[PDB]
DNA sequence: ATCGGATGTATATATCTGACACGTGCCTGGAGACTAGGGAGTAATCCCCTTGGCGGTTAAAACGCGGGGGACAGCGCGTACGTGCGTTTAAGCGGTGCTAGAGCTGTCTACGACCAATTGAGCGGCCTCGGCACCGGGATTCTCGA
DNA sequence: TCGAGAATCCCGGTGCCGAGGCCGCTCAATTGGTCGTAGACAGCTCTAGCACCGCTTAAACGCACGTACGCGCTGTCCCCCGCGTTTTAACCGCCAAGGGGATTACTCCCTAGTCTCCAGGCACGTGTCAGATATATACATCCGAT
């Protein structure tokens, strides 16, 4: 539904607080930010000799938080693209997240070691608590407003955080529905409301309230707003987002390189979007004000827009047939 | 400790093996579910019925002299269980 | 140049042996999970005998053999080696089970 | 708890047809179940019978015409001549 | 795709009736009242099976992957089957008549019922050990390309 | 179609626990009276069955014949079999907690059993209309020409 041939390799992108630009990563390392309106590359930024695999946007857009496979992480300023900071740790860092009400702070999960939320001021890192002690295996992320973490391990355990004390504030374990955990493939939030989802390994994602799970407490037995799954194929979903709304949730078929669209409310699968059968699909965003979804499979990044009536349809247009409705004058002069 | 979905825990290739020892050689995909679907029905008696035994049983263990005394009057009685 | 039965043959070995055992041919906790899930409809929380369990999986299986060995019949009175939903459902319907 | 069985009998005819052959505990209590299973099937006919028959008195006549009822061909001849062996052979002392 | 004609079917009508609603006198099962035992209900105790979890394995399931194999659609023909009309035929009404056998009552008696006294056939429990299950390995035979 | 190869059969050997045998330890089987009674049996009805026979006729058998579904064959598609790989969770083994299941001991509420009396039910008459039946009629629907 449209690509784009200046960039190549690509790897993850992730877009700015108005989805203007695109900062997508290369094999190569760089940093190709790609601008939407002129439809072209607005700045290159030599991050790694390693591949890109985690990236992110400042709530200012001024800063990005980028990952190489070097385990090396660094932000850099999009203006200039110099490497503000650079640290580096054991256990390859999996994720990287700005803090979305302070870009000074950034949560890092590794891959091995809990994840970590450190300060760009000052070079500090608080390491955050685990329940089981042994998962090697937790993602992590703030909430909408960045007051609370969420963590998941690979046994299904949940533990809410608040983001200041890393004091556990809820927690609770999901099922496979009979007794079994699943391991947490990634948790995702809504930019708008409260509504979040969760990526497991039992291919079915469960969106919930926080505000339910706050108010579940420790321990609890919270239900998800929603379960959604591909009852057809049961295909495993390689990365999922919301809408930018909050009420349109997407999820990208690697098994078979396509995307699902569902429901919040509902829950009722939007459609499907078929990619390249011979594409690998590795990474999906959502643009954050626009039906518009890009896509970055075997290194392509692809563009999936969603248009209304018009641009040709606007006489005064109808659908169906109208009888017209005679008056009592109709004939009178 | 609430249930679900256990239904297509039964593997096609469970469901398969099932038709061989039946003595089937080609088979639909149609049928599995379907299958299933079944296999839900015939069991959706005999555990109520079952535990109606055990209802009159006034137990919260189930046994299988109750599916034997179902399954006797589902006229499809089993022998081996006392 | 790598080898490959014709097709049914290696199913039809299947068939033969699976003839010559006899034990089950389902996996007992998914099983048991299904029959759980069942038994919480009509009341939750409800224990069981392993025999009890046992019992309900193999005396499931045999009806179900049973029900797969006649559809087989009628799909020959169908003049077909595939199985057909259809030739279930109508077994069922001959079995007074609709 | 004191629980009745006939397993030992099933050993003693098994000895009595087939003296060189073990069996598995579970065939033994398949058995048994059946055995149970033929006796209630009987003893329910009976009873059916005598009430058609308005009786309160279910006597070996009764027996071998249920069996009669229940069992197919030769099996029920040879089954209703054991039985008029045996109530003969009982009845001789 | 329609109209016309043939035919078969739903309708109103009339009356006939024989089931059928209705009422009786007479019978006995049901109600009413009273006594006993003891099945059932409750409770405290024990056990112990179950339900729960934890970790390692792989056989098994998931999934993919050609691809020949048959499901299926179509297409010719032909034989077997509806049909309408012949034919002849037992089927049904019905009414007769005999009684063999159901179907009832009145004994009287053998026959479990039942209880009591007695106990050894049988059953829970404890060794035990050998067909049997598993395994590894060698030899046999089916099968798919010549 | 004679080999290659592959799944299988069989053989010897290993180790095991269920099959079995035996041992305490009863309660349920036996024995023997004893009693009221189920029915065995005799002996009556009467009626429903069983057969007889005639009369009418709707029904059955067969014919001819159109015809049209059954069947047989061809080619296609697709799709499920087979194999390869990758993932997983069933299993299996072990542990542990308790919560229910089973047990026993009391305790007594309820039912069986008895006796009394009668009133609802039942066999039995009795008018009587729901509907069966027949007829003419009006409507619906097929089948063939257009």
């Amino acid at each position: 539904d449209g690509t784009l041939d200046c960039i190549s390799m690509a790897l993850t992108c992730t877009f700015n607080r108005w989805g203007t630009l695109l900062a997508v990563g290369c094999n190569d390392g760089r940093i190709v930010i790609w601008d939407f309106l002129t439809r072209g590359i607005a700045k290159i930024i030599s991050a790694h000799i390693h591949p890109v695999c985690s990236l992110c946007w400042s709530r200012d857009g001024h800063k990005l938080v980028s990952a190489s496979t070097d385990n090396i992480v660094s932000q850099w300023d999009v203006l200039s693209g110099d490497c503000d900071q650079r640290f580096r740790f054991p256990s390859p860092i999996l994720k990287v997240q700005y803090h979305p009400r302070d870009q000074n702070k950034v949560l890092v999960c590794p891959m091995k070691s809990a994840p970590v939320m450190l300060t760009l001021s000052d070079s500090k890192h608080v390491v955050l608590p685990v329940d089981d002690d042994s998962d090697l295996n937790v993602v992590a992320s703030f909430d909408r407003r960045g007051e609370y973490i969420y963590t998941g391990n690979a046994k299904g355990k949940i533990l809410v955080l608040k983001t200041d004390s890393q004091d556990l504030v809820a927690s609770f374990r999901v099922t496979t529905g009979t007794s079994n955990t699943t391991a947490i493939k990634s948790i995702e939030f809504a930019r708008k409301g409260s509504c979040f989802l969760i990526n497991t390994a039992d291919r079915i994602i469960r969106v919930y309230d926080g505000r339910e799970i706050l108010t579940c407490g420790r321990d609890g037995e919270p239900e998800p707003m929603q379960k959604l799954q591909d009852l057809v194929n049961r295909t495993p979903w390689k990365k999922c987002c919301f809408s930018g709304d909050g009420e349109y949730i997407v999820a990208g078929s690697a098994r078979q390189h396509a995307l699902y669209i569902w429901e919040k409310s509902i829950g009722n699968l939007v459609k499907i979007l078929h990619g390249t059968r011979g594409e690998l699909l590795l990474d999906v965003a959502w643009h954050p004000v626009r039906p518009i979804i890009a896509s970055i499979s075997s290194g392509v990044v692809s563009i999936w827009a969603q248009n209304q009536v018009e641009n040709w349809s606007a006489f005064k247009e109808l659908d169906e047939n109208v009888e017209y409705e005679e008056r009592e004058s109709e004939f009178d002069i | 400790k609430v249930l679900r979905d256990n239904i297509q825990g039964i593997t096609k290739p469970a469901i398969r093996r099932l038709a061989r020892r039946g003595g089937v050689k080609r088979i639909s995909g149609l049928i599995y579910e379907e299958t299933r679907g079944v296999l839900k029905v015939f069991l959706e008696n005999v555990i109520r019925d079952a535990v109606t035994y055990t209802e009159h049983a006034k137990r919260k263990t189930v046994t299988a002299m109750d599916v034997v005394y179902a399954l006797k009057r589902q006229g499809r009685t089993l022998y081996g269980f006392g | 140049k790598p080898h490959r039965y014709r097709p049914g043959t290696v199913a039809l070995r299947e068939i033969r042996r699976y003839q010559k055992s006899t034990e089950l041919l389902i996996r007992k906790l998914p099983f048991q999970r299904l029959v759980r899930e069942i038994a919480q409809d009509f009341k939750t929380d409800l224990r069981f005998q392993s025999s009890a369990v046992m019992a309900l999986q193999e005396a499931s299986e045999a009806y179900l053999v049973a029900l797969f060995e006649d559809t087989n019949l009628c799909a020959i009175h169908a003049k077909r080696v595939t199985i057909m939903p259809k030739d279930i459902q109508l077994a069922r319907r001959i079995r007074g089970e609709r | 708890t004191r629980k009745e069985s006939y397993a030992i009998y099933v050993y003693k005819v098994l000895k009595q047809v087939h003296p060189d052959t073990g069996i598995s505990s579970k065939a033994m209590s398949i058995m048994n179940s059946f055995v149970n299973d033929v006796f209630e099937r009987i003893a329910g006919e009976a009873s059916r019978l005598a009430h058609y028959n308005k009786r309160s008195t279910i006597t070996s006549r009764e027996i071998q015409t249920a069996v009669r009822l229940l069992l197919p061909g030769e099996l029920a001849k040879h089954a209703v001549s054991e039985g008029t062996k045996a109530v003969t052979k009982y009845t001789s002392a």
